């Protein structure tokens, strides 16, 4: 349960972290995270709200970004509808608040991605196998330099 | 004395005599006839007198843009007072709206003169509306106020409301332009992506989020631009300055698979990095990969 003021550091500086092949990222729903950076004061700009229970997000609630019937939900936008935090960032996110009872974090992973221009995103939706797979790896180059909607 | 300024007054009319006989003598609406007094008196150099002719111009030819053009950029850059600049910049847009320059200008001018930023972004959504004939001008008004909001923006600070809110502009703007400019012209006014262009230059090079900028290049390029060596040669110098050696070889590398025009530049500039810091592995690998492409 660490202070608020090393909370937005120790977040705002992990959301800077590069985007290296195979590293392990984590979603969080625009609504909590959106309700946390009022609570830790996150925006110079609107800091009034910091430290007030009006605003505690309580723990990671992710039930927006998971499908009613039982990592799910199609056509969800990246800044809109959530946030991608490094692993450390939700290692910590998990350490101070909790994370909801009756949840598995939505978990993905960064690739090298781009058939013209070589860049790292990570792949939040999957084809149906992930896109840097090769045709080659995938009966027993990649799928995007290939082509499958 | 009162005789030895009524002779002064008089002395200094003769001059316009000429401009006058030949503004009675033509027929309405005599457009050459002002254009000739326009020209004559911004010569002389009196603001009075200059904004009179304009205005005498105006009461037969307000129809035509050009003179708004030329009367408001006689005030943006030579009396360049808020109140009678702003004023021009009103009427222009209000006779001649499906202009697209006039709004553009009309911003500049409102930033210039600084005017309050709720009041500046409201004309821009009055221009959104006005309505243009085709795509380019939908770009052209996007372009104005993009450049506007990135000005507001103090990128000696990481983070900031101003970024926040020019980052989204550009999505608004890139939205904007596949749904309003899509749907009404099947084109989207941006065969090059220049906003897409605008924006990776300004999160390269003032943001320090290549990421970003090679997200946008790659789109780019899939927008059909990768047959082109400018545009595989603008994205190798954005990586050249903000970005670094490894991803310029494989960049290159690409460009000489996808240039089309001028295969040739491409393959040269290749060959000049690894010359001026490759390996020679790296030089060679070149040679052979510029000569592949050559082949055919």
């Amino acid at each position: 349960a660490a202070d608020l003021d090393t909370q937005r550091s120790d977040i705002a500086t992990l959301l800077k972290t590069s985007l290296r092949k195979g590293d392990t990222w984590y979603l969080v729903d625009s609504r909590w995270f959106k309700q946390w950076k009022k609570y830790v004061g996150f925006d110079s700009w609107d800091k009034y709200q910091m430290g007030d229970q009006n605003v505690y997000p309580g723990p990671i609630d992710n039930s927006g970004l998971l499908k009613d019937g039982d990592s799910l939900k199609e056509h969800l936008i990246d800044e809109l509808d959530y946030i991608l935090l490094p692993t450390e960032g939700w290692n910590k996110l998990v350490s101070w608040y909790t994370l909801m009872e009756g949840q598995e974090p939505i978990a993905r992973k960064v690739v090298e991605q781009g058939m013209f221009v070589k860049h790292c995103k990570v792949e939040v939706y999957l084809t149906e196998f992930s896109k840097a797979d090769t045709i080659d790896t995938i009966e027993k180059s990649t799928i995007q330099d290939a082509g499958l909607y | 004395s009162v005789i030895q300024n009524y002779n002064k007054a008089l002395q200094q009319l003769e001059k316009y005599k000429p401009y006058e006989e030949a503004l009675l003598q033509a027929e309405a609406p005599r457009l050459a006839e002002y254009q000739a007094y326009i020209d004559f008196e911004m010569k002389i150099g009196d603001p009075a007198r200059i904004q009179l002719i304009f205005e005498r111009a105006l009461v037969e030819n307000c129809l035509v843009p050009d003179l708004w053009i030329r009367y408001s950029q006689y005030l943006d850059r030579q009396l360049k007072v808020k109140d009678l600049v702003l004023s021009v910049h009103n009427r222009a847009i209000r006779n001649c709206p499906w202009t697209v320059a006039l709004w553009s200008r009309y911003l500049l001018a409102m930033e210039r003169h600084g005017v309050d930023h709720q009041v500046i972004s409201v004309t821009f959504e009055k221009a959104l509306n006005a309505g243009f004939i085709q795509a380019t001008d939908y770009v052209e008004i996007w372009q104005a106020y993009l450049d506007y909001l990135r000005r507001r923006v103090d990128f000696k600070q990481d983070s900031s409301k101003e970024l926040e809110e020019l980052r989204a502009a550009f999505t608004r703007a890139l939205e904007y332009l596949k749904q309003e400019v899509e749907e009404r012209f099947n084109e989207s006014g941006d065969p090059s992506c220049v906003i897409m262009q605008n924006w990776a230059r300004i999160e390269a090079r003032l943001c320090n989020n290549m990421q970003k900028a090679r997200e946008l290049w790659d789109s780019i390029m899939t927008r059909g631009n990768a047959k082109y060596a400018n545009m595989w040669l603008e994205y190798y110098n954005l990586e050249r300055a903000h970005g670094d050696t490894q991803h310029c070889r494989k960049a290159l590398h690409r460009a000489v698979q996808c240039t089309s025009d001028y295969p040739e530049h491409v393959c040269e500039v290749l060959l000049t990095m690894e010359r001026t810091e490759g390996s020679l592995e790296d030089w060679d690998i070149a040679v052979q990969k510029t000569e592949t492409r050559l082949a055919r």
